C-alpha cells in the first residue's frame, strides 16, 4: 500500500500558481513599492496571460507575479470585470511558461474533492483539500449575475485569484471570496467560493478581445414572449454586441455603472 | 458514578 | 482517469435532506408567521417522518418543510426530546419521497470519511466532508448525559438536524449543535457533533409510537449501591446494593439506568416489589 | 460495499499518542496538584521515550502522561529545546508500550493525506484529516531557525505534542500549532504546522544523548557574507570579519546545520581563517 | 537574518 495523496494534483497544478502582489505609491515619503494587497493567480498559457480577482490588483501602480520556480515578472493589467470580480494579466515570459491543465469536456459534480491553491498570509504557496459543496449560487452578494462553486477547501485572505482544481489537477475555478461574517455570535467555517472555470475563460477571452467585457415566462417589471429570435434569457441580452436591433423596435449597448 |  | 469524488454519496443520501423554517407569529407587531430558525432535516421513510432537532421547531407557530426537489409542505410536529435533542416531523405526501439510505447493520468506525449535508445559513443545500474524529462522546460535562459522533466536517449554523452520511450515502448521524466559541479562548477549528443514526431510529420510534420519550425513572441519583424517591417509597432501602432489578443482573449501573428507562411506567418491578413511574420533566 | 475510511490509520497509530497534563504546586493557595496546561505526546520506542512540545511541558512540577488504554504515568522530562519547540518525556513502564509507526524511508509529499492525532480541549483523543499543504515552512519572519509542516489537517488547543501521519499511519510529524495570526481582522481556517519527523527523530535523540541540544554559535550574526545586523564574537577571534565574504565553511560550499552540528571544540578552515567551534549560548 |  502507498500513502494515500493528492499530491499528482499538486505536481499538476501548482507550478503554474502565482503569487500577485499589488503595489500603489504612498505618503509615507516616497514610498512606491509598498505592497497594498496580495493575492493568486493562474497562469492560463503559454502566451503568458494569467487569471486573478479583480479585487486584487484594483487601483494598483504596479503588479509582480512570482512564480514557484522562483522567476518574477512586471504584470501587465490586460483588463478586468466588475461583474464577476476577474481580472487578466499579462507577463512577458519565454523560455517556457508552467500551465493549468484545463480539461473544458469535464462537469464538476458536486462531491468531488478539490484542492485550493494560493498565498493565505503571504506564507508561501499551499495546498488546502476539500469537495466541491455546491454548484450555481450566488455567494456573498446583493444579488448579481453569476453563479459560484462553493468548496469547503481552506481558503484565507491571500487565496484569491488562485487556483481550485480536482484530484487530476484541472482547473474547477478560480477561489474569489470566504463567506465573510456571521449573524449571532459564530465564525462561519467552511465556506468559500470561487468562479467556475467555464465562466472564468468565457470572461478571460473577452478581457483579451476587447481590452474589457462587452455587456449588451419573462415580463418587464407588461411582458415579453421572446427576445431577438428565440423563447423568453436577461443572459443573452449581453452577449448579442451593442448597436444590435430585435423584435418592437430596441437597440441594445454597453452595460455602464 | 450513576445517577439513574 | 478519473476525479476522487464522493458524489455517488450526494446523489444516494442528499435528496433526502431538507430545510426546516421555525416560523413565529407577529415578529415585528402585525400578527404574520416570522422566520425565526432554520435548520435541517432528514426523511427517514416513506410515510413521511423527519427527523430534525428539538432546539430548531421550539416554540414554532408553523413549521414548514422544502425538499430539494421543490415541494414545500407544512409539518405537524410529533414530538421531540429534550434529553437527546430530537424531533419528528410528519408531512403528507402522495408522490412518493426520497428516504435516507440507512444500513442498520453498519457500525462507524473512528476515521470513516464523511458528508455533512445541510442548509449553512440558508445559503441552499450544502455538503462538507471531513470523517469521524471520535464516538461515544461528551462525558466531561453530564447534566441530561447522551452519546455524539464527533466529526471535522464543517457544521454551521443552519446545519442542525441534518445528515451525517459515509462515503456510501448511509444516515451515520443527525448533526446537532457545534463546539463554538470555547469561553473567551478562541474559535475551535472542526469540532462538530451529531446523534448516532441508531440512537434517532430508537428515539424516532419512541415519538413516532408516544408522542414523546417515555423514561423509566425510579429514584436513585448519585454521581450497585444506592448512594444519594417515589420508587423508593416501598422496598429500597438506603446505602445498599442491588445485584438485579427486575430481578436480572446487568453487572453495572449505566447498563441498570436504560434497562430502567426502558421499562414502561405502572409495571411492578422486584428491586421487594416497586412499580415504576415516568422521568419528571 | 465498504465506507471509505481512515480507520486503519487510527487503528495502528492512535494508541500511541498520549494526553500530557501540566501540573502545577503553586497554582492554587493550597499547593495541591492542578493543570496548568495541557497537550498530547507520542511514544517513540518502548523505553518510554515520548515526544512533546516545550510549552507544553515548561515550568511543570509534574507532567502526567495518559494512554488510550487506560494507564497514567508520571513522566520525567529528559530535554527540551526552544528552537524548536520539541521536548521529551520518559515514563517508567512495564508490561510494555504501545509506540508510533515510523518508516524512515518515505518522503513526505505536498498533498498526502494526513491524520492529525490529539486531545483538542482535553475532550479526549479526537482524529481531524487535512492533507500535507506545504514542506520547509514557517515566516519569512524568523529568530532561530527550524522548519516545519503546514498542514490543513484542524488543529486546535490540546493538539500540541501530538501526531500527525499519513493513511498507512506513519508518523509524518509533531503536530506543534494553529497558526493563529498575529493580530485581528480575521481568524485563519485550516493553517496549521508541525516537525517533520525526520528532524523530531534527530533532536530527541540529541536530548536522549545530551539531555539538551548542542549547536554551533561561532559568533557572527547578521540579517554568504558578513551581513549588518549585529555585532561579533570568538568568531572573529580568529578571522577579522566586520564586513566581509565567505566562500566555504569546513571544505563545502558556503548552511548553519553543520555549523550547529559540527561539535563545539575544533578547529575549522573557513575559505574567505582557523576559527573553533563554540557551543550555543 | 541569521545568526552562526
Amino acid at each position: 500500500m502507498t500513502p494515500a495523496s493528492y499530491n499528482l494534483a499538486v505536481r499538476r497544478a501548482a507550478p503554474a500558481v502565482v503569487n500577485v502582489y499589488n503595489r500603489g505609491l504612498n505618503t509615507n515619503s516616497h514610498n512606491q513599492l509598498e505592497i497594498r494587497t496580495l493575492g493568486s493567480g493562474v497562469i492560463m498559457d503559454q502566451r503568458g496571460y494569467i487569471i486573478t480577482n479583480k479585487h486584487v490588483i484594483n487601483d494598483a501602480d504596479q503588479i509582480i507575479v512570482a512564480l514557484q520556480d522562483g522567476r518574477v515578472f512586471e504584470a501587465l493589467l490586460v483588463g478586468s470585470d466588475s461583474l464577476t470580480d476577474l481580472a487578466v494579466l499579462k507577463i512577458n515570459a519565454t523560455g517556457g511558461l508552467p500551465t493549468i491543465p484545463i480539461n473544458a469536456r469535464r462537469v464538476p459534480h458536486i462531491g468531488d474533492v478539490v484542492l485550493a491553491i494560493g498565498n493565505p498570509y503571504n506564507l508561501g504557496q499551499t495546498i488546502t483539500q476539500g469537495i466541491i459543496s455546491a454548484t450555481g449560487r450566488i455567494g456573498l452578494n446583493p444579488t448579481g449575475r453569476q453563479n459560484f462553486l462553493q468548496t469547503d477547501a481552506s481558503i484565507n485572505h491571500g487565496n484569491s485569484g488562485g487556483a481550485l482544481v480536482n484530484s487530476l489537477g484541472e482547473l474547477m475555478g478560480i477561489n474569489t471570496l470566504s463567506f465573510d461574517k456571521s449573524n449571532d455570535g459564530e465564525t462561519p467555517e467552511g465556506i468559500g467560493f470561487a468562479i467556475p472555470f467555464q465562466l472564468a475563460t468565457k470572461i478571460m477571452d473577452k478581457l483579451i478581445r476587447d481590452g474589457r467585457v462587452i455587456r449588451g415566462g419573462i415580463v418587464v417589471n407588461d411582458l415579453i414572449i421572446s427576445v431577438d429570435n428565440k423563447p423568453a434569457t436577461m443572459d443573452q441580452v449581453a452577449e448579442i454586441r451593442p448597436g444590435s436591433v430585435i423584435p418592437l423596435q430596441v437597440t441594445i449597448q454597453e452595460y455602464p455603472a | 458514578v450513576y445517577q439513574f
